[PDB]
């Protein structure tokens, strides 16, 4: 949905498709699995190759506290006071990543 | 030094000389120090706007702001 | 930004001029920081 | 895809069909095979006529 000048909002023909593979060529993909929830959020990157772009770019650190609303407390990350560390959590990586 | 007959937005004399970069959302000369840069050429045609025959025109295409599920091999017109 | 904000409780954004979407979506970036377009978004989805 | 003024884009009646035989034209077309993938590219030509 998206508001007109009139004031409300519409939802006729603006698909959720056409904005699936645009975003997925941008973006990484970072997954969070609790005892109860999971998350999927998608993350902007900056390509490296062609410099023209401007796209300010982070950290995967970064990118967890960007991504997720994460408090830097003391160093460490909290979210919702669950502590996510390099050291505190479990990581997976695919073999190309 | 804008007599480009079609409206395609660019430089006519850098469609038909040398070449040009797209670089700030705006069309420079080629400069022979943008290789190390990592900037390109492009080379189009001032008398069409589409020289691919693609959807995309060619200020749309040089410069990646037009679709971003497209290749990066892709861009040049 | 003024680093006299965070504990305003303020953030800091950070986009792109050469581009409008800076992050693809349909909602651009005046529209996503000030959140006055959708208000089922998540609040850690309004920074661009 | 194609973005309007409005910042979004749109897919409708925005079909393929009526530029597969444009660029089928004023192209060649060039495939690569490797040993695991494939890839068809066109790339554009000048008519010396």
């Amino acid at each position: 949905g998206t508001k007109n000048s009139s004031g409300q909002i519409v939802t006729e023909g603006n698909s959720w498709s056409d904005y699936i593979s645009q975003i997925d060529s941008i973006s990484a993909s970072i997954i969070l699995d609790t005892e109860n929830e999971s998350y999927e959020r998608r993350v902007t990157a900056k390509n490296l190759q062609d410099p023209e772009d401007k796209t300010p770019e982070l950290t995967i650190g970064e990118a967890i506290e960007k991504a997720f609303g994460a408090t830097k407390k003391d160093g460490l990350l909290y979210f919702n006071d669950i502590p996510i560390d390099e050291s505190c959590v479990e990581l997976i990586f695919d073999d190309n990543t | 030094d804008e007599d480009l007959d079609t409206d395609n937005d660019n430089i006519p004399d850098s469609y038909e000389r040398n070449g040009y970069t797209i670089k700030d959302l705006i069309a420079v000369k080629w400069e022979d120090s943008f290789a190390e840069q990592g900037y390109k050429k492009y080379v189009s045609n001032y008398l069409e706007s589409n020289t691919a025959g693609d959807p995309y025109t060619d200020y749309e295409k040089a410069s990646g702001s037009f679709d971003k599920a497209i290749k990066t091999e892709a861009r040049d017109p």
